C-alpha cells in the first residue's frame, strides 16, 4: 500500500498540522458527570466523540446526520474509535531544546554549532549569555559572557550587542548559521595544511553538514516550539469496578507541562523579576524533558506509587516495548495448549486432539457447516446447537477436522522443528496424544510437559502446513543429514531383545522355510525367540537401473530376526537386522533405507519398527530389581589395598620424604587406579554368564541381565551409571574447584552415609546451577546469530564462480577424526576431481556429490576436493544455490528463497546448552616430507634445516593416514622415498633449552668479541671448563655494547670459510643471557650447539570466537617478505625492521623484548611466517591470508568445541555466520571510481561498482577486506526499522531523523513488524513480482 | 484451555491473556524465527496481522470462515499504528511514502 | 495396580523406590497372611504368636 | 498417598518416557478422589443509570 | 490422505511454488465454483488440488492458458 | 587526567566498580558515571549541578 517510510525532523508547521486542536486546560474529566472537559486532555472538541455517531450534548445523535458539527457543542457526529487516530497541540510560552537532540551522545546540537556540551546546558540553564552575530565591535560569535561579564561589556556599547540567554540563544545562533558557506570554508581548510586529526576532524565536519543540508532539514528544528499531543485513546483514562480509576502516566506528564506553561505565560503579563521568569522558564525545561524521556537528564519524576513516571521514549524501547513486546510476538485467536500423554498407537502423520478442544477451536468452521446443511436457520440457532452439544454438532465436527492442519508447539523453541503440523484424531479426555518419534524432535517428556496447539485458517496457510511443516515431511535434522525420528528407549530395547541369540535355546537347529514358519513356530510355543536356526531369505537388490532382482538363499540365524524381517521393505539386504541391532543399528538401517529406497517407505517403515519394538518389549517382560545390580566380589579387597598403599604414603610423608604437594598427587593417582579396578570387575562380572549346552559343556556367552540389557542396547543408562549403581560412586570435587582424596567407596546397593550424602549434595546443587547459567547465556548467543545472519536468503541458482574452498581431512596429529565424506558429501564439486593417477577427470564439475560419488571417490581413494562455498560466492544481496549445496533436511539441492541465515543460526545455537618430545609413528607406510630443507650432520643422518617440517605416513594406497609436526633440527633416522616399517621412531629431538645450531664445520674464533663488553667471566668450576656467559644490552658497559657476539667459521690455513653454496659471510650474532661454552680455536661439527640459551572451552569460546576477539598475546605474522633487520635498540619495545628483496621498507614494529622470538636478523622470512609464538588472530590472518583461510581458521576452531561433546553440524552453517563477518571493505586506492581513499564501503557495493566501471573505459578501484564481530557486524543494518529492533530506539531514531532517511522494506524482520509477507519463503515470488512492476 | 475468539485488550487490541480472561497463546519471536526457517509466510502473516490485532481484519475473517470461503485480508496491524503515533508524538516526522 | 518402566531407573539412579517396593511387598504379605488366620475364625493364641 | 501395588514392566508403550498406566479399578474404587472447594461472589453496585 | 507431499513436488519443481499453485486452483475449485478433474473421495479442496498436482493434470502454466481461454469465451 | 586513569582501567579490564569510579572522579556524580558509560568515545573521554532547586536557591 506504502511500500517505503521515510523519517525526518518536523516543523511547527507539520505539528500544527497533524493537530485537530489545542489543549488548553490541563483538566481531564469533570469529577461528577465524568463527561470530557472542554480544551483540556480528554476533549471531544478536538480529539473526537466519546461514543459512536452522538454529539456530547445529544441534540445530534444519530447516523442519518453524519459530519455535521453541532452549535452547542462542537463535536463532530462520527465514530469513536476517531479519538484514537487525532493528534492536539500545545504551543509553548518560550522554545525548549528537544533531549534527544541535546542529551545524545553526539550532541548533534553541539556538533553541528562546534561548542562543547557544558556550554550549551550552562546557557540553556540561564548561567552565561551568548554573543549571536556580535558585530564588528570586537565580540566572537559564541562567547560565553557571564552576568557580570556582560554588564560591563553592554557599557560603552550603544551597539545593541546581540547577547541573549536559553534556549532562546540556541534557536536564534541555529537560525542564523549558513550550511553552504560553511561547508565551503571547510573545504577551503581541507585543501590546506592537513594534520594527523586536523584532516579528519574537518572532512567529518565538512560530510556531516552535507549530510543535513541534503537530508531537507533545517537546525532550528530541534528547538520545540509546538508540543504535540498523543491521542486520548492511546493514554486512557478509564474506569475501574467501583468508583476507581486507572490512568497512564503521560497524563501526569501534559498535565505539568500544561500548568508549568500557562503558569509561565500567566507571569509574563505581571512584569516579574527576571529571577522568577527564569526559575519558570528552567522549569518548563524540566518537564518537557521529563514528558519526552525521563530519567535522563537529572532525576526521574515520581508518581505517589513512588516510582519513575513512564515517558514517551520509555513506550518505544525495552524489552518491554511497542517494537519488542507487541511487534514481533503478541497474543493470538485459535489457539490453545494443554498436557501432553503417548498415544502409541498413531501413524507418524497424526496426533490425538481432544473433543472439547477441537470444538472450542473451530468454532466459526462449526457454524458455518451447520448453516450450510440446513440444519440451522442462522447463526444464533447454530449457536445454540453447538453449545447443547446435540448429537448433529459431533457428526458436523468430524466432517470439519477431515483434512485441516495444526500445528503442535512446545515452549523452548530451539529449531524449527519445534513446530510441526500433525492430522488431528478426536479423542476423549483433556490431554494431546503425541507420537513417540517425534518426542526427540521436541525434547519433550510426558512427566507434566505442556504443547500450544494453533490452527491454519487460510487456504495457503493449511497448503503450507500440509507441504512444508508436516512430520512426515521433517525426518532429517537440518544441522546434519542424520533422521531425527529414531527409536529412543523402549523401541530399541524391544528390538534388541528380539534379535539376540542365545546358545542352547528351544528349538535349536531347525531348518525353516521362511519368516511365516519362523513366526508361526514363536507364537505357537514351540520355539524360542533367539534360538539358531537356519531359514530361507528372499531378498531383492537393484543391481540394475532399478529393477530389483531376486536371490534366494539359506541364512543363519535366529527366529527373532526371521520375524523382524516381514517389515524391511524391497531393496535392503538380510544384512541389517542379521545382528544385535542396538540403538545406532536401528539409525543406521532408517538412514539406509531413505538413501536406497525414500521418504514413503521410510515413513511406513518407521511406524513399523515402533509397533514391533512396543509389542516385543512387553512381550519380554524386562523388569529392574535389587539382585541385577551385582556388586563385584573382589571390591573389599581393591579398596583394602588402596587403603593400606595410601596410609604408607601418608607414614612417608610424615617421616618428611615428600613434599604435600606430591603426596596429594600420589594418593589421587592410587584412588583412581582402585576405581578403575573395580568397574574393571564389576564389568567383566556383569557382562558374561555361563551356559549349557548343545553336549553338555560350559559355554560363555553375553549377558541377559537387565540392567546391562539396558545399558549395551543404548535404551537408557551408560557404564558410569552402572559403574555408581554397583561399583563405587567415586571421587567427588569441591566448591575450590579441588578433588577431595578420599572418595565415596559405597554405591547405591549399599547405602551413603551422612557424610558422602553431604558431599554429594555438594556436587548435586552447583550441577543444577550450572544447568540455570548454560540455558540462560545459550539463547543470547542464538539470538545474536540470528540478528547478525538473518537477511541472507537464496536468491539464484548459480553466480558461474571457479573459486572455493579446498576440502581435505582433518587430523589432530594422530589418527583423523573427520573423514573426506562427512566434510564433502553434499556440497558441489568446483574444479575436476581428476584421478590420484592423473589420469582423466572423475567428476567432471558443478555435480552434487551425493552417495554414489562420494563412494566412488573412496574407492579411488582421493583425499583432497575444491567444494563450492558461499564465502566465495559472486552474488550480490544473496547466495546461489550451487554455492550452498543440499538442503540437508529435504535431501536435494536447496530451492531459490530458502532462509538459509535462520537454520544456520538456529542448528548452530541449539546444541548450546549440550556442550560444558618424541614422535611414534602407528601404521606401516613410507615417510613422506613436506616443507624441510635437509642435510646430512656429522653422524651421516639426516637433520631437520626448517621451521615447518611435516611428516606425513603415505600409504601403499597413496593415502594419508598420520601427519606430524617435527622442530627445527632433529635426528631422523629414514628419509623421503625410503619404506619404512611400522614402530620405527623416525625422529627425535631435545624439547629443552634452546635449538640454537650452526650448519658447517671448521674452526672457530671470537671474531668481534671483547671481555668485559659483552660477556661475563663464569668458568664452569664442576668440569673446569671456560664459559663466557653473553649478559644483557643494560649490564654491559657500553665500550662494546652495539657490537655482537660473532662466531666465524675458518680453516688451518688461515682463509674464511663461508656459507656453502653462497657468498654471504657465515656469522651468527648471539642474543644476550647466552652461555658460549666452546673455546675460540676449537674445532666444531655441524649443527653444534654454540649457546644453551636458557627460557578457553566450552560455549564461552565459540561465543568469543564470533566475536573474533584479539587474543592476549597474538604471534606475531611477518608483515611483508624481505631479509628481517634491526633498528634503535631499547626504545620501550625491541624495534624490527624487514628489507623487501627490492621493494621499499617502510615497515618497522616495536616487537617487545619479552616475547621469546624464533628467528634470527640473518633469516629471511616471507610474508605469514610465524616471527613469535603463541595462539593466533583472527583478523591477522585475513589480512595476510586470503578469505580462504580466516574461514578455514574459524570452521575448524570451533568445530573443535563442539566434536568434543559428540555435537555434529554441518560446515555450511558456520561459513554462512562467517559470511556475514567479513563484509565490509576498506578502500587503499581510490582509483577511477568515486570512492573517498579512507573509508569502509559495503563489499558488495565496491564489487559491482568496479565492475561495471573496468567493463566501460575507466579502471577499478583497490581495497582491503575487513572483519568483524556478529555483534559490530550487525549494526551496519541499512534499515532504521530493523536495527531499532535489537539496538538501541533512542540512538538509531535520534540519527535516521537528523539524517532524513527512508528505508524500503528489504527483510526479514521489517516485515514482520510493517505486517506483510516476509521476502524469504512462499512469499519470495510475491515481493519479485512487486519489484518488477515498481520498476515499470 | 482453547479460545476461538474472545475479549480483547484495550489500549493495544490484541487477545487477552490467561485462562481466566480466556486469552491466547503467546506467540513469540523464536517461533516466528521457526515459521521463517520454514518458507511459511501466509502462516506467519496470518498469525501477526488477523489473529491478533488488526481490528478490521479479524471480523472479516471470521465472516469468510463462517461464509465457506477461507481467505484473508491482511491489512496492517495496531500495534504499528500506535507505534507510528508514538514516535510522532516526539519531534519525529514518520510517514508511509506511497 | 499400576504399571511403570524400569528404564527409568538406572538413569535417574534412585533405586530406593526398588527397596521400597520390595518391603512393601513384605509388608503386604505379613497383612495377607494376618487376614487369612481372620477370616478363617483361629483362636488367638496362634494369632497372637504370628 | 495410597499404597499402589506396581510391577515394574514396558507394556506396549503406555509407560514410555515419564507415563503411568493405571488400571480401572484404582477409578472404581475412588483411591484418587479428591473434592475441591470454590467461591464465586456476585457484587451489586449502584451504577449512574 | 496424502501422508506426503513428494511426487508434486517433482512435477511442479519447487517446493513453494507448489504451495502456491495448489492454494490457487483450490481457491478456484471452493469459492469460484469448479469441478475437479479427479474423483473426489470426501477430500477437501487443497487434496484434491495437490493430487491433480501430482498426476500432471494441473500446474501454472495450465492455469494461465485455462483462465487466458475463459476470458476469451467471456468476451 | 583523573578521568584518564579511570578509563584506562575500564579499557584494560572492559568493566569498572562503582567504588573505584567515584573515588577517580548528587547529579554531577551521575552524569559522570552516565558518561563513562558512554564507551561501555572520543566525545565521552573529551568530556552545574542541573538540579533546578539547587540554581534558584544560588
Ligand atoms: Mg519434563
Ligand atoms: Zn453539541
Ligand atoms: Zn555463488
Amino acid at each position: 500500500e506504502f511500500d517505503a517510510i521515510k523519517i525526518a525532523l518536523a516543523s511547527p508547521d507539520m505539528i500544527r498540522s497533524w493537530s485537530f486542536g489545542e489543549v488548553k486546560k490541563p483538566e481531564t474529566i469533570n469529577y461528577r458527570t465524568f463527561k470530557p472537559e472542554r480544551d483540556g486532555l480528554f476533549c471531544a472538541r478536538i480529539f473526537g466523540p466519546v461514543k459512536d455517531y452522538e454529539c456530547l450534548c445529544g441534540k445530534y445523535k444519530r447516523l442519518k446526520h453524519r459530519g455535521v458539527i453541532c452549535e452547542k457543542c462542537g463535536v463532530e457526529v462520527t465514530q469513536t474509535k476517531v479519538r484514537r487516530e487525532r493528534m492536539g497541540h500545545i504551543e509553548l510560552a518560550s522554545p525548549t531544546a528537544h533531549i534527544w537532540f541535546l542529551k545524545s551522545l553526539p550532541s548533534r546540537i553541539g556538533l553541528l554549532l562546534d561548542m562543547p556540551l557544558r556550554d550549551i546546558e550552562r546557557v540553556l540553564y540561564f548561567e552565561s549569555y551568548v554573543v549571536i552575530e556580535g558585530g564588528m565591535t570586537n565580540l566572537e560569535r559564541q562567547q560565553i559572557l557571564t552576568e557580570e561579564q556582560y554588564l560591563d561589556a553592554l557599557e560603552e556599547f550603544g551597539d545593541e550587542f546581540d547577547a541573549k540567554m536559553g534556549a532562546e540563544a540556541i534557536q536564534a545562533l541555529l537560525k542564523s548559521m549558513d550550511l553552504e558557506q560553511e561547508c565551503e570554508q571547510l573545504r577551503e581548510e581541507l585543501n590546506e595544511t592537513n594534520s594527523e586529526t586536523k584532516r579528519k576532524k574537518l572532512t567529518k565536519r565538512i560530510k556531516l553538514l552535507e549530510a543535513f543540508v541534503q537530508s531537507g532539514n533545517k537546525p532550528e528544528w530541534m528547538i520545540l516550539t509546538v508540543l504535540p499531543v498523543l491521542p486520548p485513546d492511546l493514554r486512557p483514562l478509564v474506569p475501574l469496578d467501583g468508583g476507581r480509576f486507572a490512568t497512564s502516566d503521560l497524563n501526569d506528564l501534559y498535565r505539568r507541562v500544561i500548568n508549568r506553561n500557562n503558569r509561565l505565560k500567566r507571569l509574563l503579563d505581571l512584569a516579574a523579576p527576571d529571577i522568577i521568569v527564569r526559575n519558570e522558564k528552567r522549569m518548563l525545561q524540566e518537564a518537557v524533558d521529563a514528558l519526552l524521556d525521563n530519567g535522563r537528564r537529572g532525576r526521574a519524576i515520581t508518581g505517589s506509587n513512588k516510582r519513575p513516571l513512564k515517558s514517551l521514549a520509555d513506550m518505544i524501547k525495552g524489552k518491554q516495548g511497542r517494537f519488542r513486546q507487541n511487534l514481533l510476538g503478541k497474543r493470538v485467536d485459535y489457539s490453545g495448549r494443554s498436557v501432553i500423554t503417548v498415544g502409541p498407537y498413531l501413524r507418524l502423520h497424526q496426533c490425538g486432539l481432544p473433543k472439547k478442544m477441537a470444538l472450542e477451536l473451530f468454532k466459526p468452521f462449526i457454524y458455518g457447516k451447520l448453516e450450510l446443511r440446513g440444519l440451522a436457520t442462522t447463526i444464533k440457532a447454530a449457536k445454540k446447537m453447538v453449545e447443547r452439544e446435540e448429537a448433529v454438532v459431533w457428526d458436523i465436527l468430524d466432517e470439519v477436522i477431515r483434512e485441516h492442519p495444526v500445528l503442535l508447539n512446545r515452549a523452548p523453541t530451539l529449531h524449527r522443528l519445534g513446530i510441526q503440523a500433525f492430522e488431528p484424531v478426536l479423542i476423549e479426555g483433556k490431554a494431546i496424544q503425541l507420537h513417540p518419534l517425534v518426542c526427540a524432535a521436541y525434547n519433550a517428556d510426558f512427566d507434566g510437559d505442556q504443547m500450544a496447539v494453533h490452527v491454519p485458517l487460510t487456504l495457503e496457510a493449511q497448503l503450507e502446513a500440509r507441504a512444508l511443516m508436516m512430520s512426515t515431511n521433517n525426518i532429517l535434522s537440518p544441522a546434519n543429514g542424520e533422521p531425527i525420528i529414531v527409536p529412543s528407549q523402549d523401541v530399541v530395547l524391544g528390538l534388541y531383545y528380539m534379535t539376540r541369540d542365545c546358545v542352547n535355546a528351544k528349538g535349536e537347529g531347525m531348518v525353516l522355510t521362511g519368516p511365516k514358519e519362523a513366526e508361526r513356530l514363536y507364537r505357537s510355543g514351540l520355539a524360542s525367540l533367539h534360538a539358531r536356526v537356519k531359514v530361507r531369505i528372499t531378498e531383492y537388490e537393484k543391481d540394475a537401473n532399478g529393477e530389483l532382482v531376486a536371490k534366494t538363499s539359506l541364512k543363519d540365524t535366529t527366529v527373532g530376526r526371521a520375524i523382524l524381517w516381514m517389515i524391511v521393505p524391497k531393496g535392503l539386504p538380510y544384512s541389517i537386522v542379521n545382528q544385535a541391532l542396538g540403538k545406532k543399528a536401528i539409525s543406521k538401517m532408517l538412514n539406509t533405507c531413505y538413501r536406497i529406497l525414500g521418504l514413503k517407505p521410510t515413513v511406513i517403515f518407521a511406524d513399523q519398527i515402533m509397533y514391533t519394538g512396543f509389542a516385543y518389549a512387553a512381550r519380554s517382560g524386562a523388569s529392574v530389581g535389587i539382585d541385577d545390580m551385582v556388586i563385584p566380589e573382589k571390591k573389599h579387597e581393591i579398596i583394602s589395598e588402596a587403603e593400606a598403599e595410601v596410609a604408607e604414603i601418608q607414614e612417608q610423608f610424615q617421616s618428611g620424604l615428600v613434599t604435600a604437594g606430591e603426596r596429594y598427587n600420589k594418593v589421587i593417582d592410587i584412588w583412581a587406579a582402585a576405581n578403575d579396578r573395580v568397574s574393571k570387575a564389576m564389568m567383566d562380572n556383569l557382562q558374561t554368564e555361563t551356559v549349557i549346552n548343545r553336549d553338555g559343556q560350559e559355554e560363555k556367552q553375553v549377558s541377559f541381565n537387565s540392567i546391562y540389557m539396558m545399558a549395551d542396547s543404548g535404551a537408557r543408562g551408560s557404564a558410569a551409571q552402572i559403574r555408581q549403581l554397583a561399583g563405587m560412586r567415586g571421587l567427588m570435587a569441591k566448591p575450590d574447584g579441588s578433588i577431595i582424596e578420599t572418595p565415596i567407596t559405597a554405591n547405591f546397593r549399599e547405602g551413603l552415609n551422612v557424610l558422602q550424602y553431604f558431599i554429594s549434595t555438594h556436587g548435586a546443587r552447583k550441577g543444577l546451577a550450572d544447568t540455570a547459567l548454560k540455558t540462560a547465556n545459550s539463547g543470547y548467543l542464538t539470538r545474536r546469530l540470528v540478528d547478525v545472519a538473518q537477511d541472507l536468503v537464496v536468491t539464484e541458482d548459480d553466480c558461474g564462480t571457479h573459486e572455493g574452498i579446498m576440502m581435505t581431512p582433518v587430523i589432530e596429529g594422530g589418527d583423523v577424526k573427520e573423514p573426506l565424506r562427512d566434510r564433502v558429501l553434499g556440497r558441489v564439486t568446483a574444479e575436476d576431481v581428476l584421478k590420484p593417477g592423473t589420469a582423466d577427470i572423475l567428476v567432471p564439475r558443478n555435480t552434487l556429490l551425493h552417495e554414489q560419488w562420494c563412494d566412488l571417490l573412496e574407492e579411488n581413494s582421493v583425499d583432497a576436493v575444491k567444494v563450492r562455498s558461499v564465502v566465495s560466492c559472486d552474488t550480490d544481496f544473496g547466495v546461489c544455490a550451487h554455492c550452498y549445496g543440499r538442503d540437508l533436511a529435504r535431501g536435494h539441492i536447496i530451492n531459490k528463497g530458502e532462509a538459509i541465515g535462520v537454520i544456520a543460526a538456529q542448528s548452530i545455537g541449539e546444541p548450546g546448552t549440550q556442550l560444558t618430545s618424541s614422535i611414534q609413528v602407528k601404521n606401516k607406510g613410507s615417510i613422506k616430507l613436506s616443507n624441510v630443507k635437509s642435510v646430512v650432520n656429522s653422524s651421516g643422518k639426516l637433520v631437520i634445516t626448517s621451521r615447518n617440517t611435516e611428516l606425513k605416513l603415505i600409504d601403499e594406497f597413496g593415502r594419508t593416514k598420520e601427519s606430524y609436526k617435527v622442530p627445527y633440527g632433529a635426528v631422523l633416522a629414514k628419509g623421503d622415498g625410503e619404506q619404512v616399517a611400522g614402530g620405527e621412531t623416525v625422529a627425535n629431538w631435545d624439547p629443552h633449552t634452546m635449538p640454537v645450531i650452526t650448519e658447517v664445520s671448521g674452526f672457530v674464533r671470537f671474531t668481534d668479541m671483547i671481555d668485559g663488553q659483552t660477556i661475563t667471566r663464569q668458568t664452569d668450576e664442576l668440569t673446569g671448563l671456560s664459559s663466557l656467559v653473553v649478559l644483557d644490552s643494560a649490564e654491559r658497559t657500553a665500550g662494546g655494547k652495539d657490537l655482537r657476539p660473532a662466531l666465524k667459521i675458518v680453516d688451518a690455513q688461515g682463509n674464511d670459510v663461508l656459507i656453502p653454496g653462497t657468498d654471504m659471510p657465515a656469522q651468527y650474532f648471539l642474543p644476550g643471557k647466552a652461555i658460549v661454552q666452546l673455546e675460540d680455536g676449537v674445532q666444531i661439527s655441524s649443527g653444534d650447539t654454540l649457546a644453551r640459551i636458557p627460557q578457553t572451552g566450552g560455549l564461552p569460546r565459540v561465543a568469543d570466537l564470533f566475536e573474533a576477539r584479539r587474543p592476549k598475546e597474538p604471534a606475531i605474522l611477518a608483515e611483508i617478505s624481505g631479509i628481517v633487520s634491526f633498528g634503535k635498540e631499547t626504545k620501550g619495545k625491541r624495534r624490527l625492521v624487514i628489507t623487501p628483496v627490492d621493494g621499499s621498507d617502510p615497515y618497522e614494529e616495536m616487537i617487545p623484548k619479552w616475547r621469546q622470538l624464533n628467528v634470527f636478523e640473518g633469516e629471511r622470512v616471507e610474508r605469514g611466517d610465524v616471527i613469535s609464538d603463541g595462539p593466533e588472530a583472527p583478523h591477522d590472518i585475513l589480512r595476510l591470508r586470503g578469505v580462504h583461510a580466516v574461514t578455514r581458521y574459524i570452521v575448524n576452531e570451533v568445530q573443535d568445541v563442539y566434536r568434543l561433546q559428540g555435537v555434529k553440524i554441518n560446515d555450511k552453517h558456520i561459513e554462512v555466520i562467517v559470511r556475514q563477518m567479513l563484509r565490509k571493505a576498506t578502500i587503499v586506492n581510490a582509483g577511477s571510481s568515486d570512492f573517498l581513499e579512507g573509508e569502509q564501503v559495503e563489499y558488495s557495493r565496491v564489487k559491482i561498482a568496479n565492475r561495471e566501471l573496468e567493463a566501460n573505459g575507466k579502471v577499478g578501484a583497490t581495497y582491503s577486506r575487513d572483519l568483524l564481530g556478529i555483534t559490530k557486524a550487525s549494526l551496519a543494518t541499512e534499515s532504521f526499522i530493523s536495527a531499532a529492533s535489537f539496538q538501541e530506539t533512542t540512538r538509531v531514531l535520534t540519527e535516521a531523523a537528523v539524517a532524513g532517511k527512508r528505508d524500503e522494506l528489504r527483510g526479514l524482520k521489517e516485515n514482520v513488524i510493517v505486517g506483510r509477507l516476509i521476502p524469504a519463503g512462499t512469499g519470495y515470488a510475491y515481493h519479485q513480482d512487486r519489484m518488477r512492476r515498481r520498476a515499470a | 484451555h482453547a479460545r476461538s475468539t474472545g475479549s480483547y485488550s484495550l489500549v493495544t487490541q490484541q487477545p487477552l491473556g490467561g485462562k481466566a480472561q480466556f486469552g491466547g497463546q503467546r506467540f513469540g519471536e523464536m517461533e516466528v524465527w521457526a515459521l521463517e526457517a520454514y518458507g511459511a509466510a501466509y502462516t506467519l502473516q496470518e498469525m501477526l496481522t488477523v489473529k491478533s490485532d488488526d481490528v478490521n481484519g479479524r471480523t472479516k475473517m471470521y465472516k469468510n470462515i463462517v461464509d465457506g470461503n477461507h481467505q484473508m485480508e491482511p491489512g496492517m496491524p495496531e500495534s504499528f499504528n500506535v507505534l507510528l503515533k508514538e514516535i510522532r508524538s516526539l519531534g519525529i516526522n514518520i510517514e508511509l511514502e506511497d | 495396580d499400576i504399571v511403570l518402566n524400569p528404564l527409568g531407573v538406572p538413569s535417574r539412579m534412585n533405586i530406593g523406590q526398588i527397596l521400597e517396593t520390595h518391603l512393601g511387598m513384605a509388608a503386604k504379605g505379613i497383612g495377607d497372611k494376618i487376614n487369612a488366620m481372620l477370616k478363617q475364625q483361629q483362636e488367638v493364641a496362634k494369632l497372637r504368636e504370628f | 498417598g495410597q499404597n499402589m501395588r506396581v510391577a515394574f514392566m514396558p507394556w506396549n508403550g503406555y509407560n514410555f518416557e515419564d507415563s503411568i498406566l493405571v488400571s480401572e479399578r484404582v477409578v472404581q474404587e475412588d483411591r484418587f478422589t479428591t473434592i475441591h472447594i470454590q467461591e464465586l461472589a456476585c457484587v451489586s453496585r449502584d451504577t449512574k443509570l | 490422505a496424502r501422508v506426503t507431499v513428494q511426487d508434486a513436488v517433482e512435477k511442479i519443481g519447487n517446493r513453494f511454488d507448489l504451495v502456491l499453485v495448489a492454494a490457487r486452483r483450490a481457491r478456484q475449485m471452493q469459492v469460484g465454483g469448479k469441478d475437479p478433474l479427479v474423483p473426489e473421495e470426501n477430500d477437501k479442496t487443497t487434496v484434491i488440488a495437490l493430487r491433480e498436482i501430482e498426476e500432471g493434470l494441473i500446474n501454472n502454466q495450465i492455469l494461465d492458458v485455462r483462465e487466458r481461454q475463459e476470458q476469451q469465451e467471456q468476451e | 587526567s583523573q578521568l584518564k586513569l579511570l578509563v584506562t582501567r575500564g579499557k584494560e579490564q572492559g568493566y569498572l566498580t562503582y567504588a573505584e569510579v567515584n573515588d577517580h572522579l548528587d547529579a554531577d556524580d551521575l552524569m559522570l558515571a552516565e558518561n563513562t558509560a558512554d564507551e561501555d568515545a572520543a566525545e565521552a573521554a573529551a568530556q552545574r549541578t542541573t538540579d533546578p532547586v539547587r540554581m534558584y536557591m544560588r
